[PDB]
């Protein structure tokens, strides 16, 4: 079954699309019903990572701000987070470094994150280049991924490459 | 193959207190690890309830 337990976090902006990964990572599909998170969703999956198996065990937070100290209280104990925008919405590219420092204050400054430029097959919408969102990713020790929770594209490789990292530095 | 609790399905709308509201889905997602047999969820969840209605108790200060 398993050989590590990792807790993970998914963080970042309402409507940045942090449900749809999880619901893609597990199920394989993209989420049809999506609503505001209502507080914190729950996902466990085991991987094969680093020649070993690792059960995830997955916060999917809100990122609506009368859940900021719902959503807060799950960061201590986490090992890695999955922190995510919005590459349409530069709002939500803005709103990095306040969930980016928050996210290490309260779990370890040891938190390993990898970044999520999420939705991206709507590039025709792009608000955030990814060479910009590189360099921010390079700057603040962040792995860095652009994903499609609708396509699946990146969306395993984000946990998978999160996981890597824990394990492996 | 991972495991993906429903989110308090077609159920009521959001509670006013927030943290009720977020116990609301860990009670949700606890009945269903239980209905699955998957008793290592139930655990972690349970473990998660029952922080989140300590600290509801002590905001009632
Ligand atoms: N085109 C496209 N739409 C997406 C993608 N991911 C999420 N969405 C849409 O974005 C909206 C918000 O998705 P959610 O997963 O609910 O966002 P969230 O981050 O969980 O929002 P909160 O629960 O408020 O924190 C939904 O309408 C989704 O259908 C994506 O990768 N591509
Ligand atoms: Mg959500």
């Amino acid at each position: 079954t398993y050989d590590f337990l990792f807790k993970f976090l998914v963080i970042g902006n309402a409507g940045t699309g942090k449900s749809c990964l999880l619901h893609q990572f597990i199920e394989k599909k993209f989420k049809d019903d999506s609503n505001h998170t209502i507080g914190v969703e729950f996902g466990s999956k085991i991987i094969n990572v680093g020649g070993k198996y690792v059960k995830l065990q997955i916060w999917d937070t809100a990122g609506l701000e009368r859940f900021r100290s719902v959503t807060r209280s799950y960061y201590r104990g986490a090992a890695g987070a999955l922190l995510v925008y919005d590459i349409t919405s530069r709002e939500t590219y803005n709103a990095l470094t306040n969930w980016l420092t928050d996210a290490r204050m309260l779990a370890s400054q040891n938190i390993v994150i990898i970044l999520c430029g999420n939705k991206k097959d709507l590039d025709a919408d792009r608000e955030v280049t990814f060479l910009e969102a590189s360099r921010f990713a390079q700057e603040n020790e962040l792995m860095f991924l652009e994903t499609s929770a609708l396509t699946g594209e990146d969306v395993e490789e984000a946990f998978v490459q999160c996981a890597r990292k824990i394990l492996n530095k | 193959e991972g495991w993906l609790p429903l989110s308090g399905g077609q159920g009521q709308s959001e509670d006013s207190d927030p943290l009720l509201q977020q116990i609301h889905n860990i009670t949700s997602f606890i009945r269903q690890a239980k209905a699955a047999g998957r008793m290592d969820e139930v655990r972690t969840l349970q473990e998660n309830l029952r922080q989140l209605q300590d600290e509801y108790d002590q905001q009632q200060t």
